[PDB]
C-alpha cells in the first residue's frame, strides 16, 4: 500500500527537520519545567500542562504540515507524483499518517519524559489515566491542526502565504476565538445568552481539548471525544476535497 | 501505437494555450517537441500523463485512458526542474520513488551506476547540483520497465560527455521497446537519436515526422563550406550560375548555402578545381529546419 | 416555679454562701436573695423540660459548680438555663454545665456579671434554628464572659446592643454563628475559638471594639463577618480553612463559597497582624468599604487572596509595611523586611470570572493566559485595583500557628 | 555614493512587503489604542510604560521581519555572489542594507508614534504639549535605537547562516531571548533567589539586554508606581545617570553592526 | 591581453579543486571555458571577478588586480541561476543595478529591447521563466560598455532562436573590443562563434587554442555520412583499403569515419563512383575534441 509507502518518507524527512526537532524539545523541556513548578512549588499542574499543549500542538502540527501540499507544488514534486500509481487521496492520507505519527511521538517524548519527571517526584493509577486521556487527546488536537494545515496548503499557490494562512490559523483557534468569546460576555449582555456559551465551546477544537484535560459542563465525555474527531474527519474530507481541485 | 492525441485543445480557462493537435506515437520511436518557451511543450506532455484534463478531445495513451493507474506504472517522467526534497538523500529518494512505482529495490542502485551519480549517492540533494539532479531526475522516470517516457529538457546543465551519454541510454531504451518522448532546447546533437520531431508553433502543431520528411517538405539549402579552397573570389562565380550565394567570411571559407538536388555536379565542380583541405558538406539541421518552422507560422 | 432557698443546701460558710450536696433536683428555680451557693458535682439540678431553670433576681450571686438539665425550648418566653434579671447586677455563674434546648444563659439590663468557665452544651436534633443562644446579652455593660465552652447552641455567644465587655478565651463548637454581635459599641473580645460553625464571627452594626488574638478554625463561608463597623481594631486573628457552605436559615447574612474575612460596609478600622488561611477567599472586600488601615496580615494558601469589585485603587500599607502574600513572587534587594515591586492580587481576568461565572470554562485558555501576561505588559488596561507598596517578604505571624 | 544606491533598493524593497506593512500598521492602530485608553482612565506614568512595551515587542518584530534575510536571502537568491563583482566592497552593501532598512524602523515608529502623539493633543484637553514632545520625542529617537540594535542582530544572524529557513529560526530565537526570555530569566532568578543571589550585580544585568535598556530610557523621569515596571524596578539601582544608557544602546548598535560587517568579510 | 592567469592552484581548504592553469585571454577574442560538473568551471570564473582569492597564484584582470573597483566597472557578469528579487520589478532591478555599477540610467529601457523583455517589462520577476530571467541576467551584464563579459551557461532554458540571437549580440560585443568568456555545456553550434575554445579536466586546464589547433593537435576522424549511396556492401571495401571504418547503419547509408588527411582521394572515390544523394561531410566538432580530451585526462 503506497500510503505507508509514502508515510516512511514523511517519517524520514520528519526526523531530519531541524525546525521540528528544536520545537520538539522546547515542548519537552517546557513539559518537565511546568512539572517541576508544580510538585516541588496533580490536576492543578495538568490543568497548567493543558495551556501548554494548547500552545504548541497547534503550533507543532502547523510547523509540520503547511509547506505539505503546496511545498511540493513549489518543490514541483507534486506533479510528479501524480504521474506515479497514486490517487490524490492516498497522497494527502499518506502525509496525514506521516505527519500525524510525528507528533504522534513527540507527546510521547513530550510528554513521557513530563511523566517520568512527576513518577520520580511524588499516586501512578491516577498517573496512568490521566495522562492516558492527556496524550491521547494532546495527539488529536495536533492532528485537527495537522489537517486544517492540509486545508490551507491546498488553498494557497505559494509557500510563503501558507505560512501566512497557518499564522493565521493558529492566531484565530487558540487565542483569538476566546478573546471573542470574552467580548461577546463584557461588551454584550442584551444579546448573548450565557447559557449558550458551554455549547459554543464545540465550535472551537482548542476548546475541546482543554475540556478532556478539565474533567478530572452540560454535555458528557463521550460527545466531547466524538466532537474532537469530528474536527479531523470534516477537515480531513475538507483537505481532500480542496486537494482535488487544484 | 503507443500515444494517439487526437484534436485536442488544452485551454487556460479562456487562452486555448493548445489547439487541434493530432499526435501518433508509434510503439518504439522516439519523438522531439520543439518550440518556443510558451509554445506548450511542458502543458502537452500534462495531456498525456492525464493529471491535465484534456478540454474537447481524448487521449489514448496505451490504448487506454491516460488517468488510469494500470498504465502509470509503466509511464516515467521527467519534468524540467525537480528540487526534490533537499533534506532526504540522494539514494534514499530513489528508494522512495521505486516503493511507490512497484519497482523492486534491488533495481535502485545500478540505476545510480548506470546514470553515474554513484558516487553522489548517499548525499543530500540539497548538495546536488543544476546537472546532478539532473541526473537522478532521469533515474526515477527509468524505474521498473516503463513503456513510455517523458522528458522536458534532461540537458540543462549536464556535461556534453553525460548528455550523449544520454542519449545512448535513450537509445538502449529505444530497441526495448520504450517510446520516448524528448521536449528539449539543445536542438544541435538530438537529431541523430529522434525518429519524428514534432516542432510545434503557440497553439498550433506545426509539422511532425522524421528529418527525412521535414528536409523533403521544408526547402531549405545545404550549408557547404569549402574551407581552405585554393581560389575563392572567381569561385564566388562558381556557385552563383548554380544559383546559389557564395557567401565568403574569411579569405578561403565560400560557407555557400546550395540546392541539395545538384549536389554531384557542384562538388564536381570543387573537387575538380578548387583544393579540398577540409570541407564541411553540412545537411539541414534540426536548428535550422526549427528556424524555418517557427517564423513560417510566425 | 420553686425557688432555690426550696432546695436543702448546706451552708459551708456564714456570709450568705451556700452548697447544695450532690443529688438531683427537679422543676424551675427562683433566685431572689443574694446567695452564693457553691455545688457538689453530682449535682444535676434537672429540670422537666419547661420554663426557665435557674432564674436570677438578686445582685451578687456567685452560682458555683451546678450542673443544669433541659429546661424548656420555647425562645420567645426566653427559656434559659440560667436567667438574669436587670436587677441582679455582678452575678458570677462559675463553671457549669448545662444541656437543654433553649437559651444557656440570657442576661438582659445587667452589669458586671461574670459568666466563667462553663461548659454548655446545646442541643443534637433540632436544626439550628431553634436551639437557643449559648451566652445572650441584651444591653449590659461590664459582662465578663471568660473560658467558657458552648458547644451546638444557636447562634453561640449572641450579644446585643451591649456596650462595654470582654469575650475571653471561650471555645466555641459546632454552632451557626460563633460569636453574634447586635449594635455592641466600644466591645472587646480576646482569643476566642471557633470551630465548625457557619460563620464564625458576626460583627453587625456594632462600633469601636477591639477583636484581638481570635481563632476560627474550619469555619463554614464567613470566617470573620463585619458589617458596618467603624473605628473598630482586627489584631492578631487567626482565621483558618474557611471552606464553603450555607447557615440555612439565610436570615443575616448569605451562603458563601468560604471567605475568610467578609468587610460589608465597614468604613474605619485598623486590620493588622491577622492570619488568613487556606480558605477560598482570604479577604472579600465590598464597594462601600474603602479606605481603612489593612496593613500586616498573612494571606496564605487562599485560592483567591482578594476580592474587590470596584475600580478604585486601594493602597494597603500603612506607615510603609504591607502584608505578607503567599504568591508573592517578588524580590528583597535591600535587606529590610518589605518586598521590593508592589503587588496587585487581582487581574482584570480575576475580576471578569466574578462578574460572569460562565469564564471558568474559559479559566485554562490560553487567551486567559495571554490576557494575565498583557495586562503585566501593558499597564493601561490594569484597573485600579486592591495592590500594596512594600508587602511583606516573611511570615509576620509566626507565633500565630501554635 | 554606493551605500545610497543599495539602501533606495531595499527602501522600495521593504515597502512593497505585505508584511511589514500589516504589522507596523498594527503598531500604528496599537499606539493609538493605548493612547486613547490612556486618555479615559485619566495616569501618565502607565502610559509610558505601556508604550514602551508595546515598542519592546514590535520593534524588535519588523527590524527581525526586515532584515533576517538581508544577507542569506541575497546569498541563496544568487545575487550576492553577482553584487561583488559589482564596484562595491562587504561594507558597503551591509551598511548600506543598514541605512535602508533603518529609515524603514525611522519611518515605521514616527508613523506609529506620531499618530500616537496626535492621539493624545486631540484626545486629553489641557495636556502640556512640552512634556509631551519631549517624551515622546524622546520615544521616536529611542525606538529607532531598538530597531537598530534588532537591525544589526539580523545582519550578524543572517551572516553566519547559510539558509534562509534557519535564519527564520534564529531571528526567532533572537526576538524570543532579548525581549521576553532574558526578562523571564532575570525574574527567576531574581524570585528564586529572593534578591540575595547579588545584591549588587543584578542591576548591571539590565545593560545587557538591550529591550531592557530601552525601557529604562523611556521610564527615566516616569517612575511612578513600581509594579508597572516589575524587573526594571532594578533601575533604581544603577548609579549611572541616563545619558550614558543611550551611549549603551548605540554601543549595542556598533558592537553588533562591526560583528555584522567582520561576520560578512569571511562570507 | 585582457586576462592573465597564471600559476593559480585555487584550493578549497585542503583540496586544490583548480592546478596550475596559465590562461591567457585576448582582448577581443571569445574564450570557452568547458569540462565536467566538477571540473571546476565556475570556480575558474570566481578567480577573474576576484571575489575568490588566488591561493599560490595571481590574476591579472586588464593588467590590474582583481578586486579592485576601478575595474569591475566594466566586468559584466552573469551567474548560472540568479532569480533576482521576486518582489521586485523587471525595469527597476535594472534600473538598481544600473546605479551601482555606474551606468547611465538612459541605457536600461533600449537594453530590455535589446535582449527582448520589453513585453514583459515593468512585471514581477516572480512571474518571469527561467528563460525570462536569462534575459533579465544577461541584460544586468551589458549596462555600460564592459570590457569583459563572463556568462556562465547564458542559453539554459533558453529557445534556440533566442540563443542564436545571443550570439549574435555576443559577437556584436566582440566587434566593440570587448573580450566574452563562455562557460557553456551546449557545444554544438558555440564553435562558431567563440576564437579560442579553453576546455579543461578536473583540475588542470587541458588544452587551449583556435578549433584548428585543437583539430591539428588531437588528431579526430571526419565523420563522412554517405547517405543514399548507390551500393553500400562493396563501398565497405571503398574506406577500408585507405584506413577507415566503413560502419553502415541502413541498407544505403555507409557513416565513415575517415583520418582527414587523404580528403581529396577519398571523395573522388565517392564522387567518381556511387552517387551523391546527401552527404554529410561533418568536421570534428567541438563535442568531438571534447570527448578526445576528458577522456585523454581520465
Ligand atoms: N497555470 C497557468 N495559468 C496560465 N498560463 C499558464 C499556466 N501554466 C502555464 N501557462 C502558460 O502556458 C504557456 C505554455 O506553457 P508551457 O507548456 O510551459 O510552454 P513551454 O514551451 O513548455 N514552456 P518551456 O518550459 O519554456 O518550454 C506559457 O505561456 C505559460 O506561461
Ligand atoms: N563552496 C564549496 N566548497 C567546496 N567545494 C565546492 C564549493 N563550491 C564548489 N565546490 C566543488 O567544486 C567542484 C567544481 O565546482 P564548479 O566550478 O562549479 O565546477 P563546475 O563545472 O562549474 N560545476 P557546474 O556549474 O556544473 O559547471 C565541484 O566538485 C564542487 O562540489
Ligand atoms: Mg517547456
Ligand atoms: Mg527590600
Ligand atoms: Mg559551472
Amino acid at each position: 500500500n503506497q500510503v505507508w509507502n509514502i508515510a516512511r518518507k514523511e517519517l524520514s524527512d520528519g526526523l531530519r527537520n531541524r525546525w521540528l526537532l528544536a520545537i520538539s524539545l522546547l515542548f519537552a523541556v517546557l513539559a518537565v519545567g511546568i512539572a517541576w513548578l508544580g510538585a516541588a512549588a496533580i490536576p492543578a499542574t495538568i490543568a497548567s500542562l493543558a495551556s501548554l499543549a494548547t500552545f504548541l500542538m497547534p503550533l507543532i502540527a502547523l510547523l509540520l504540515a503547511y509547506d505539505a501540499i503546496v511545498g511540493e507544488d513549489e518543490g514541483g514534486t507534486l506533479m510528479l507524483l501524480l504521474t506515479y500509481p497514486l490517487g490524490r487521496g492516498q497522497i494527502l492520507l499518506g502525509k496525514f499518517v506521516g505527519h500525524g505519527l510525528i507528533l504522534a511521538l513527540a507527546v510521547l517524548i513530550g510528554f513521557g519524559c513530563a511523566a517520568l519527571a512527576i513518577a520520580l517526584l511524588v499516586e501512578l493509577g491516577m498517573l496512568f489515566w490521566a495522562f492516558g486521556r492527556f496524550m491521547i487527546s494532546s495527539t488529536l488536537l495536533g492532528w485537527v491542526f495537522l489537517a486544517f494545515a492540509y486545508v490551507l496548503s491546498g488553498k494557497v499557490n505559494e509557500k510563503s502565504s501558507a505560512a501566512g494562512l497557518a499564522l493565521g490559523v493558529w492566531f484565530l483557534f487558540v487565542l483569538v476565538f476566546d478573546l471573542v468569546l470574552l467580548a461577546l460576555l463584557v461588551l454584550s449582555e442584551g444579546k448573548f445568552n450565557p447559557e449558550l456559551l458551554p455549547w459554543l465551546l464545540l465550535l472551537n477544537p482548542t476548546d475541546i481539548y482543554r475540556l478532556i484535560n478539565l474533567s478530572g459542563l452540560p454535555v458528557p465525555a463521550a460527545v466531547l471525544w466524538l466532537c474532537l474527531l469530528a474536527w479531523i474527519g470534516v477537515s480531513l474530507l475538507l483537505a481532500y476535497a480542496i486537494f482535488r481541485r487544484r | 501505437n503507443a500515444v494517439e492525441i487526437q484534436g485536442v485543445s488544452q485551454r487556460y480557462g479562456s487562452m486555448t494555450v493548445l489547439h487541434d493537435l493530432n499526435l501518433n506515437l508509434g510503439e518504439g520511436e522516439v519523438l522531439g517537441l520543439f518550440g518556443h518557451n510558451g509554445a506548450g511543450k511542458t502543458t502537452s506532455m500534462k495531456l498525456i500523463l492525464g493529471l491535465l484534463s484534456p478540454s474537447e478531445g481524448q487521449v489514448k495513451v496505451l490504448g487506454r485512458a491516460p488517468n488510469d493507474p494500470q498504465v502509470r506504472r509503466q509511464l516515467g517522467y521527467l519534468p524540467e526542474n525537480v528540487t526534490f526534497y533537499p533534506q532526504l538523500s540522494g539514494r534514499e529518494t530513489l528508494r522512495h520513488f521505486a516503493r511507490l512505482k512497484g519497482a523492486a529495490l534491488t533495481q535502485v542502485d545500478e540505476l545510480l551506476e548506470q546514470v553515474g551519480l554513484a558516487h553522489a549517492a548517499d548525499r543530500r540533494v540539497k548538495t546536488y547540483s543544476k546537472g546532478m539532479r539532473q541526473r537522478l531526475g532521469l533515474a526515477q522516470a527509468l524505474l521498473g520497465e516503463p513503456r513510455l517516457l517523458l522528458l522536458d529538457e534532461p540537458t540543462v546543465g549536464l556535461d556534453p560527455i553525460a548528455t550523449q551519454d544520454l542519449y545512448l541510454l535513450i537509445d538502449r531504451l529505444r530497441q526495448r521497446g520504450t517510446s520516448i518522448i524528448l521536449c528539449s532546447h539543445v536542438l544541435p546533437g538530438v537529431e541523430a537519436h529522434i525518429n519524428r520531431a514534432a516542432i510545434l508553433a503557440k497553439g498550433c502543431l506545426q509539422a511532425v515526422g522524421s528529418l527525412s520528411q521535414l528536409r523533403a517538405e521544408a526547402g531549405l539549402p545545404v550549408r557547404i563550406r569549402a574551407s581552405g579552397i585554393s581560389e575563392r573570389d572567381s569561385w564566388l562565380q562558381r556557385w552563383t550560375d548554380a544559383g546559389h550565394s557564395a557567401r565568403g567570411l574569411s579569405e578561403s571559407s565560400i560557407e555557400v548555402v546550395a540546392v541539395n538536388g545538384h549536389k554531384l555536379v557542384l562538388l564536381r565542380q570543387l573537387l575538380g578545381e578548387g583544393e579540398p583541405e577540409d570541407i564541411e558538406i553540412h545537411q539541414p539541421s534540426l536548428e535550422d529546419l526549427y528556424r524555418y518552422y517557427m517564423e513560417r507560422a510566425g | 416555679a420553686p425557688q432555690s432557698i426550696t432546695t436543702l443546701p448546706l451552708q459551708p460558710d456564714g456570709e450568705n454562701r451556700w452548697r447544695l450536696p450532690a443529688g438531683e433536683y427537679q422543676g424551675q428555680f427562683t433566685i431572689e436573695q443574694p446567695m452564693q451557693l457553691r455545688c457538689e458535682p453530682g449535682a444535676v439540678i434537672q429540670s422537666q423540660g419547661q420554663g426557665s431553670s435557674l432564674l436570677i433576681s438578686a445582685p451578687d450571686v456567685l452560682v458555683e459548680g451546678c450542673t443544669l438539665y433541659e429546661w424548656g425550648s420555647d425562645l420567645t418566653a426566653m427559656d434559659s438555663a440560667v436567667f438574669i434579671l436587670p436587677a441582679a447586677e455582678r452575678a458570677q455563674i462559675s463553671n457549669n454545665r448545662m444541656r437543654g434546648p433553649g437559651f444557656g444563659v440570657f442576661v438582659d439590663g445587667t452589669r458586671d456579671v461574670q459568666v466563667i468557665g462553663n461548659e454548655i452544651d446545646g442541643d443534637a436534633g433540632v436544626r439550628s434554628q431553634d436551639r437557643g443562644n449559648g451566652i445572650h446579652l441584651f444591653a449590659v455593660s461590664g459582662a465578663r464572659v471568660l473560658h467558657n465552652h458552648v458547644r451546638n447552641a444557636r447562634d453561640g455567644i449572641y450579644i446585643d446592643t451591649s456596650n462595654g465587655n470582654h469575650l475571653e478565651g471561650n471555645v466555641i463548637e459546632d454552632v451557626r454563628y460563633g460569636v453574634h454581635y447586635m449594635f455592641a459599641n466600644e466591645n472587646s473580645l480576646i482569643d476566642n475559638v471557633t470551630r465548625r460553625t457557619r460563620t464564625g464571627y458576626a460583627l453587625m452594626q456594632s462600633r469601636k471594639l477591639t477583636v484581638t488574638g481570635n481563632r476560627s478554625e474550619q469555619d463554614q463561608n464567613y470566617g470573620i463577618l463585619m458589617n458596618y463597623i467603624t473605628y473598630s481594631t482586627i489584631t492578631g486573628n487567626f482565621v483558618s480553612d474557611v471552606q464553603r457552605g450555607d447557615t440555612g436559615g439565610d436570615s443575616m447574612i448569605s451562603g458563601g463559597e468560604g471567605k475568610a474575612l467578609f468587610i460589608y460596609n465597614s468604613l474605619f478600622n485598623t486590620i493588622e497582624n491577622n492570619h488568613f488561611e487556606k480558605s477560598s477567599l482570604g479577604i472579600h472586600l465590598t464597594a462601600g468599604s474603602e479606605d481603612n488601615r489593612i496593613s500586616g496580615n498573612a494571606f496564605v494558601g487562599n485560592q483567591q487572596q482578594v476580592k474587590y469589585v470596584a475600580s478604585r485603587t486601594q493602597e494597603w500599607s500603612v506607615d510603609g509595611r504591607g502584608n505578607y502574600w503567599s504568591d508573592y513572587l517578588g524580590w528583597d534587594r535591600n535587606n529590610d523586611g518589605l518586598g521590593d515591586i508592589a503587588y496587585e492580587p487581582n487581574d482584570n481576568v480575576d475580576r471578569l470570572l466574578w462578574l460572569y461565572p460562565q469564564v471558568r470554562l474559559l479559566m485554562n485558555s490560553p487567551s486567559i493566559e495571554v490576557l494575565r501576561w498583557v495586562q503585566r505588559a501593558f499597564p493601561v488596561i490594569k484597573s485600579p485595583g486592591v495592590q500594596d507598596s512594600h508587602p511583606l517578604m516573611k511570615l509576620p505571624t509566626e507565633k500565630l500557628l501554635t
